[PDB]
């Protein structure tokens, strides 16, 4: 086509689109290492 | 083994790794310039003060912060690394107050000795001067921060020797301010010592507020006998007077710190 | 501006702040985004999210947000003074921004400034007393191209005038929120005089493909 | 193999940077994605490598470093630690709209880019930052990486090819110094968005205390189609030494202000010229150019009529190439007022740690709208080239030396103008 | 932080009474060793001049900071705690 614009859902979105795109992610994401400690303190 | 040869002004020296350009130089007599180095702190190159050449790279290195290479020859008394501090120290004097006389590092200033020796001489700095809101911490310390100079070498002993994190930085650029955000008493058994780390009058200790000045002074070697921990201090007199006290310095006990009663 | 707290009846430690519920999961997600330790990572995103929460930032969330993470408050009071984004004052239900750097200084952003600022009855950085606009001018925002541009929530308003900018600001003062984007015959950073970089479509799958 | 600075729409490698077809799977997986990016990783670290490293790539950044010779730092195998892959996207400098251009209406070319740069290098997983004022654009990412997810191209087997991979979306708060190296890593981490010293390397300690390799967003995003291109096919585009393609945005005083994907080593003119069609009373009214973002010098005019657009001409012309945004100037402008407005940019940006960018910005800040509105004398000028030079090398971060260099580009071709107007103010 | 000031051994004396004259509050002394203070560069120069002299001695030998391993790169540990929070 290549005659209009198309990326036009971000004219629907809400403060909390962001966030709860990555509360629906953290399901599909690894278990993330550690360094054996719960802080630096 | 593990060593490395380098060279300092044409002499060689021999260290370990993970030395410093700033150990090497001290290991010949040569001590480069501080404004945030301590030797029991962290390192954090905020000053560049510690600006020496090398002898055929382009461009200079903080020292306080720069392991050394094998084949490396330093040079400290180079027209780049003389031109570096004096360019740090018009800087570093820009925005400062003239508050000498008031201030009560007078002749213990490291700002003063250092612009005295490795910096320039004049101001080309027409413009206004900044001006810091001063925080009212407690009773021991009083800090006029608009003479400070932002080497965080108090957030620094705040969060690695006395594990405390209630000192930090808030903004960025000439508008940068450090202190508490609020009104809170950095209140703790080692806070006395930040009068002593800090190089600027930026925070003084408020006995000592505005009662001698340091060449007045006797410097008499004492000891504690507050604790039983034996620290080495200093007790300075003025006719006959017992006028305030300092740490000195020993590795094996009293590591550059005393507490606030022995203060 | 300040970057020092004085206790104000309204900003004070006990100020009324908490997150929902849904937050709460929201925080542990961004806290599985970073690893086991250094979980002080989600500083930044968890004010934002706090700042979202409440449009800006008492000294109650900035201890909240401390606690949630078990940080000192003193580096989330570090963060949010060195972040332009975080609203340590309060502000407007829309919060105009107006770039003034020089792509959009030279091409007269200041007249867009002006117009915005005869229709509101304020100085730059003041508030309206309605508490539902506030303005300051700001630096780049990444649509240099797009170069005279506001940002309105979240959202840009681009290569606009004072006509574009009247009619946004008549139809924010009604509850109709428009559309960004450019207020022109553009949509995006396309050259306004026809297309010039490409009208032919785009080539598919295994095109110039390298032997292997 | 000369006057070369114009291509077709065959090898546009941002086929869609207009928002004209789909930003979606379902439409970029139509434009030549995730096409044999299995066999991509089955292939090996080495060989992607060796495309970077031959196709001649240089860091599409502000600074222009080759890649593969950057990548490789951390091709060295695991010391019982993670590796990260950082991408840079706080698109913060003036002039610059590639990256948010990408961002939105071309997320799965940055998503690809990620997961073939990870397996060139080591990587758990990625770590986009984006600005905070991209708040839109980094949506639309998030739904190309949860499409992505869905899909079975990221995660546990990313494309098969039995390498598990993650790519998160960090998202900043207003800086443009956050854009650094390790200022990005040091805001990831939870601190102040504060550079660090270089020593230590990102590719030894970085993001977690753990390997990195910062990249910018268009460099990840032409990777992987070099590696199904090859890298000559790319090396062909450029000089022997300025190699590819290149986002190119064009701002002020022009008829057409956009955003074009052109040939390395174009002549700027022709850029001019051809896209976005010629400058605010032609030719005859141009008065000044700055390539670079901001961080750049001026061209007086002479030299940008018979000057390339690369890093050594430019370097040669005592400028230098940097994010490629364009800003032009047309006579109808006070230059000081400008540069002194870069000025108050860089110092409203300056983080503050080291002492040179800390004051001496706001020393040439003040010298500059003293010069704006002509207080001063012309002995000043020489003293502010002083206080360049002094910040120039003596910072951390190059910050200083971007708020150094169009300061000298201003005293090195526009001295009357600052002379004329000294006099001026003195007579009145 | 400057070192200079120390490098050279020193000879001081016993400080003795200092008391207020009534008049105007100066700081009096009877002894004239109040001041003396003398600079050698080896311990035993002054060895040799505090026994030829006739004086009582007691030595305080040499202290010297310990060389100490700085790493800036350990404020960015991943296991350690070593990782400083600010900067
Ligand atoms: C003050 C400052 C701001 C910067 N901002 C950006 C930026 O916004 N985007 C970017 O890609 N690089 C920026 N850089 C350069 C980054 O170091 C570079 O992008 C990164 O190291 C990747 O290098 P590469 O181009 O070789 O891939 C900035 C550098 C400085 C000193
Ligand atoms: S710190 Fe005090 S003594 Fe030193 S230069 Fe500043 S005002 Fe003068
Ligand atoms: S108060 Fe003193 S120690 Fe702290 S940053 Fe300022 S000059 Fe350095
Ligand atoms: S040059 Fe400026 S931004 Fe860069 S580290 Fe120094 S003070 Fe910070
Ligand atoms: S002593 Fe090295 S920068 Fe301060
Ligand atoms: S300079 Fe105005 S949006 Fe970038």
């Amino acid at each position: 086509d290549t005659t209009t614009y198309k990326n036009l859902q971000h004219h629907d979105y809400n403060t909390y689109t962001f966030l709860d795109l990555n509360l629906d992610l953290s399901k599909f994401r690894l278990p993330q290492p550690s360094s054996g400690r719960e802080s630096p303190r | 083994s593990n060593l490395i040869e380098v060279f300092v002004d044409g002499q060689s020296v021999m260290v370990e790794p993970g030395t410093t350009v700033l150990q090497a130089c001290e290991k010949v007599g040569m001590q480069i310039p501080r404004f945030c180095y301590h030797e029991r702190l962290s390192v954090a190159g905020n000053c560049r003060m510690c600006l020496v050449e090398i002898e055929k790279a382009p461009k200079v290195v903080a020292a306080c912060a720069m392991p050394v290479m094998k084949g490396w020859n330093i040079l400290t008394n180079s027209e780049k690394s003389k031109k570096a501090r004096e360019g740090v120290m018009e800087f570093l004097l820009a925005n400062h107050p003239l508050d000498c006389p008031i201030c009560d590092q007078g002749g213990e200033c490291d700002l003063q000795d250092q612009s005295m020796m490795f910096g320039s001489d004049r101001s080309r700095f027409l413009e206004g001067k900044r001006a810091v809101e001063d925080k009212n911490i407690g009773p021991l310390v009083k800090t006029i921060m608009t003479r400070c100079i932002q080497c965080t070498r108090c957030i620094r002993f705040a969060s690695e020797i006395a594990g405390v994190d209630d000192l930090g930085t808030t903004g960025r650029g000439n508008d940068m301010q450090v202190g508490t955000y609020i009104e809170k008493m950095f209140m703790s058994e080692l806070s006395g010592n930040v009068i002593d780390i800090c190089p600027v009058g930026a925070l003084t200790s408020k006995p000592y507020a505005f009662t001698a000045r340091p060449w007045e002074t006797r410097k008499t070697e004492s000891i504690d006998v507050m604790d039983a921990v034996g620290s080495n201090i200093v007790v300075s007199t003025r006719t006959g007077e017992v006028m305030r006290i300092l740490p000195r310095m020993h590795e094996d006990i009293n590591e550059e710190w005393i507490s606030d009663k022995t203060r | 501006a300040l970057f020092v707290h004085r206790d104000t009846p309204e900003n004070n430690p006990d100020t009324p702040f908490d997150f929902t519920p849904e937050n709460y999961k929201r925080i542990e997600a961004i806290v599985k985004n970073y690893p086991e330790g250094h979980q002080a990572a989600a500083v930044l995103p968890v004010l934002d999210l706090a700042q979202r929460q409440n449009g800006w930032l008492p000294i109650s969330a900035m201890n909240k947000v401390a606690e949630v993470l078990q940080v000192p408050p003193m580096r989330v009071y570090e963060v949010a003074t060195f972040y332009t984004m975080y609203n340590r004052k309060p502000v407007g239900k829309y919060h105009i921004q107006v770039c003034t750097t020089t792509p959009c200084m030279l091409r007269d952003s200041d007249s867009i400034l002006e117009t915005l600022q005869r229709k509101l009855g304020i100085k730059v950085g003041e508030t309206t007393p309605d508490k539902l606009f506030t303005l300051i001018e700001v630096e780049c925002l990444g649509a240099c191209v797009n170069a005279p541009m506001v940002q309105i929530n979240d959202n840009y308003y681009e290569d606009l005038t004072p006509k574009d900018i009247e009619e946004i600001i008549d139809e924010l003062k009604a509850g109709k929120v428009p559309k960004p984007g450019p207020r022109s015959g553009r949509f995006c950073c396309e050259p306004a005089g026809g297309l010039t970089s490409l009208t032919e479509p785009p080539k598919g799958p295994g095109f110039g493909v390298q032997a292997g | 193999k000369t006057s070369f600075g114009s291509l077709k729409d065959e090898d546009r490698i941002f086929t869609n940077l207009y928002g004209r077809h789909d930003w979606r799977l379902k439409g970029a997986l139509r434009r030549g994605d995730w096409y044999k990016t299995k066999e991509i990783l089955l292939k090996g670290p080495d060989w992607i490598l060796g495309e970077m490293k031959t196709s001649g790539l240089r860091g599409r950044g502000g600074a222009g470093f080759p890649t593969g010779l950057k990548w490789s730092f951390m091709n060295k195998p695991s010391d019982g630690r993670p590796k990260y892959l950082v991408v840079n996207a706080d698109e913060g400098e003036p002039g610059t709209c590639k990256d948010r251009e990408i961002m939105r209406h071309d997320p799965h070319k940055l998503v690809e880019g990620c997961l073939v740069g990870g397996r060139a290098m080591g990587a758990r997983a990625a770590y986009i930052y984006i600005r905070g004022e991209f708040y839109n654009e980094a949506s639309n990412l998030q739904v190309a990486i949860r499409e992505a997810y869905e899909a079975g191209l990221i995660g546990k087997n990313a494309c098969g090819s039995d390498y598990d991979f993650d790519v998160f979306v960090v998202r900043g708060a207003g800086a443009y110094i956050c854009g650094e190296e390790t200022a990005l890593i040091e805001s990831i981490e939870g601190k102040q968005g504060k550079p660090r010293l270089k020593p230590p390397f990102p590719a030894d300690v970085g993001v977690f205390g753990c390997p990195t390799t910062v990249a910018n967003v268009e460099t990840v995003a032409v990777s992987p189609t070099i590696c199904r291109r090859g890298g000559t096919w790319f090396a062909g585009f450029g000089r022997e030494r300025n190699s590819g393609t290149k986002l190119f945005n064009i701002s002020g005083h022009v008829n057409h202000p956009c955003t074009v994907e052109e040939e390395m080593s174009v002549p700027l003119k022709e850029l001019i010229e051809k896209h976005a069609g010629g400058v605010t009373g032609g030719w005859d009214n141009l008065l000044a150019v700055i390539p670079g973002g901001s961080s750049t010098p001026l061209i007086p005019k002479s030299v940008c009529e018979t000057v390339l657009m690369d890093f050594d001409a430019l370097v040669q012309a005592q400028t230098g190439l940097g994010t490629a945004a364009v800003i032009v100037m047309d006579r109808s402008t006070d230059i000081v007022k400008a540069i002194a407005r870069l000025i108050e940019f860089y110092k409203h940006e300056s983080c503050g740690q080291c002492t040179p960018c800390r004051e001496g910005v706001d020393w040439m800040n003040k010298v500059m709208a003293r010069f704006v509105k002509g207080d001063a004398r012309p002995a000043e000028i020489d003293s502010l080239w002083e206080i360049s030079k002094q910040i120039e090398g003596h910072t951390i971060c190059a910050l200083g030396d971007g708020a150094a260099w169009p300061v000298q580009g201003l005293i090195r071709h526009f001295r009357p103008e600052l002379e004329d107007r000294m006099q001026r103010f003195a007579q009145q | 932080s400057g070192v200079n000031n120390t490098k050279k051994w020193k000879m001081e004396f016993d400080t003795r009474e200092r008391w207020e004259n009534p008049l105007m509050g100066w700081a009096s002394t009877a002894d004239p060793l109040s001041n003396m203070v003398l600079t050698f560069s080896a311990k035993e120069d002054a060895i040799a001049f505090a026994e030829k002299n006739g004086w009582s001695y007691d030595v305080e030998e040499k202290k010297v900071p310990k060389p100490k391993s700085k790493s800036y790169g350990a404020n960015f540990s991943w296991n350690k705690r070593t990782r400083v929070s600010t900067k």
